[PDB]
């Protein structure tokens, strides 16, 4: 009680070199062992290194573990497309047995990419359920930091919405961000602009997309 | 004074090929043991064994041993024997280890006489269906003739025949071994002999 | 026999509930090797639930589940069990059911989903998120179709039954204030398509047994 696994979240490209560390804590343990296991998404853990440096039949070479007074510590030598996922570290001991490191994730970096902005308007039969939900789209960008504001009619909204970041695709290699904004039927009948105001590096400035509930061939009464 | 030797798996290890597996004791002795080692081929075996006391108190007499067996092949398998001692008692405990290895059909030939005979040899000891192929087989054939031979590479062996004149084949006759672990098909055919 | 380790007994069900689990090995024996439970929380990290010796029946449990779980084996059926008794909303995780050898965990059950809360069952509401001028950016139009309000996990979403997967973005689960979960699934489609080909939210929840194709339209 407990492990510490350092650092959370990696970028590397085909080629590098991947260094990760896990540390135990403290002393007074017994015969203590670190295993090295990866995870991709919706899939089932993989043991990768066991007994510090022992790697597991399968894994290629280009998987190594090592420990020091202080340091547990895996790293991988010239990457490969099937080497970006998530890395969990456990330790066995006698006193305690089986803990887990809090896991890493490990991904690309690239050129940076601005997000293509879309906004979804609520549709017809939710209005009918009694509620509206605006959806702001921010499509195959770079990096996943990407702040989203919501503004009805010009007034910032804060705690009525939800984001949602896609996990980076595995070719053009970028990110999705959903932003779903949630109001009463009431509520969005009262008002009129909204407005997804979208601000990311790859953007000179902020991009906002909005819509109006008035938007024909005959002026409006 | 006392050593009670408890198993954490079994005695008998099943362990399939090229595989990794732990031979586990957990043992409670009082006087404290001064003398523990893991004998294999009548000799200390050669890689390493973890061992340590349950707790590092003094009201402790539990203690526990571990033995790390990788990657077996029919050559390092057999009987694992862990020797624990103290003052007042001698102790030990066997892990009969066997590599789980499906039959081999190490011969499948025609006999002087005229009979076919397949020699397979595997663990546990493999049983030998035969059939033939009037493609996929099904048509069984009986052997008038089963036995388990005195083998000299670490499993068993057994051979069966059959009657190779009822054949008016044309045809293929099939040996097929198997056991818990696999099963191996060899084919015999009468036109190209 | 090549080793398989198949979970099962997951599901919904009540806080103070009970439910039990059961995990078939093949191509090796139980009573060889130790067998653990271990949990991960939908976004979180993995967590060690418990271990057992099914030769032995040695047991061996976490401090946060001990009078509530209980492990267990029957060597005959090469199978493990996990009884969770007293359940409670934190223990709402992916179950994997795994192999233990040299103090590490070599072989892994795919898992099985078990979640503790008071919602029922629910099925999911989809609306259009309708192709415009407002979703379509230099000849590209992206539309989609909102997956709102069902419980539990999961849901599968196609396109046109499977024939659209070209830029198809199906957004991980949000659990809301309401205690329900919500996701998009959208799609980028050459905007010049929209007049002339159809697309069809394909989406399926299995806990509620809802199947819905919704098709999508630009508004008018
Ligand atoms: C021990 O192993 C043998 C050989 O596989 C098996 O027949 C027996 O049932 C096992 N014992 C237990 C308690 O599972």
């Amino acid at each position: 009680i407990q492990m510490t696994q350092s650092p959370s979240s990696l970028s590397a490209s085909v080629g590098d070199r991947v260094t990760i560390t896990c540390r135990a804590s403290q002393r007074g343990l017994r015969n203590v062992a670190v295993a090295w296991y990866q995870q991709k998404p919706g899939k089932a853990p993989k043991l990768l290194i066991y007994s510090a440096s022992s790697l597991y039949s399968g894994v290629p070479s280009r998987f190594s573990g090592s420990r020091s007074g202080t340091d547990f510590t895996l790293t991988i030598s010239s990457l490969q497309p099937e080497d970006f996922a998530t890395y969990y570290c456990q330790q066995w001991a006698v006193h305690s047995l089986i803990t887990f490191g809090q896991g890493t994730k490990v991904e690309i970096k690239r050129t940076v990419a601005a997000p293509s902005v879309f906004i979804f308007p609520p549709s017809d039969s939710q209005l009918k359920s009694g509620t509206a939900s605006v959806v702001c789209l921010l499509n195959n960008f770079y990096p996943r930091e990407a702040k989203v504001q919501w503004k009805v009619d010009n007034a910032l909204q804060s705690g009525n919405s939800q984001e949602s970041v896609t996990e980076q695709d595995s070719k053009d290699s970028t990110y999705s961000l959903s932003s779903t904004l949630t109001l009463s039927k009431a509520d969005y009948e009262k008002h009129k602009v909204y407005a997804c105001e979208v601000t990311h590096q790859g953007l000179s400035s902020p991009v906002t997309k909005s819509f109006n509930r008035g938007e024909y061939k005959d002026d409006d009464d | 004074g006392f050593i009670n030797i408890f198993p954490m798996i079994n005695t008998t290890v099943f362990v399939n090929d090229g595989e990794n597996v732990d031979l586990i004791v957990e043992y409670e002795a009082f006087p404290k043991p001064e003398h523990q080692q893991w004998i294999y081929m009548n000799r200390t075996f050669t890689d390493k064994w973890e061992d340590y006391p349950k707790s590092e108190n003094e009201s402790n007499i539990r203690y526990v041993s571990e033995l790390h067996l990788t990657r077996l092949k029919g050559t390092e398998g057999g009987t694992y024997t862990f020797l624990v001692s103290n003052s007042d008692v001698n102790a030990a405990i066997a892990f009969n280890v066997y590599v789980n290895t499906k039959p081999e059909i190490l011969t499948y030939d025609r006999l002087v006489n005229g009979m076919l005979q397949c020699v397979a040899a595997g663990f546990p000891e493999p049983t030998i269906d035969w059939y033939f192929c009037p493609q996929r087989c099904s048509a069984s054939v009986l052997p008038v003739d089963v036995q388990t031979l005195n083998s000299s590479f670490g499993k068993l062996v057994v051979q069966s025949s059959i009657d190779s004149s009822a054949f008016k084949h044309n045809g293929t006759v099939e040996c097929k071994a198997y056991n818990d672990v696999g099963k191996t098909s060899a084919y015999f055919n009468f036109a190209f002999k | 026999s090549e080793v398989q380790l198949v979970e099962s007994g997951g599901g919904l069900v009540q806080p103070g509930g009970s439910l039990r689990l059961s995990c078939a090995a093949s191509g090796f024996n139980i009573s060889v090797y130790m067998m653990h439970w271990v949990r991960q929380a939908p976004g979180k990290g993995l967590e060690w639930v418990a271990s057992i010796y099914p030769y032995s029946g040695y047991t061996y449990y976490a401090d946060s589940v001990k009078g509530r779980f209980t492990i267990s084996a029957d060597t005959s059926k090469n199978t493990a069990y996990l009884q969770m008794n007293s359940l409670r909303a934190e223990d709402t995780a992916v179950y994997y059911c795994a192999r233990y050898v040299y103090h590490a965990l070599d072989y892994w059950g795919q898992g099985t989903l078990v979640t503790v809360s008071s919602a029922s069952t629910k099925g999911p509401s989809v609306f259009p998120l309708a192709p415009s001028s407002k979703s379509t950016s230099g000849g590209t139009a992206a539309l989609g179709c909102l997956v709102k309000d069902y419980f539990p996990e999961p849901v599968t979403v196609s396109w046109n039954s499977g024939a659209l997967t070209s830029g198809v973005h199906t957004f991980p689960a949000v659990l809301q204030s309401s205690g329900l979960y919500s996701l998009s699934s959208v799609v980028t489609v050459p905007s010049s398509s929209l007049g002339t080909q159809t697309y069809i939210c394909n989406v399926n929840h299995k806990p509620s047994n809802t199947k819905v194709d919704k098709k999508v339209e630009p508004k008018s």
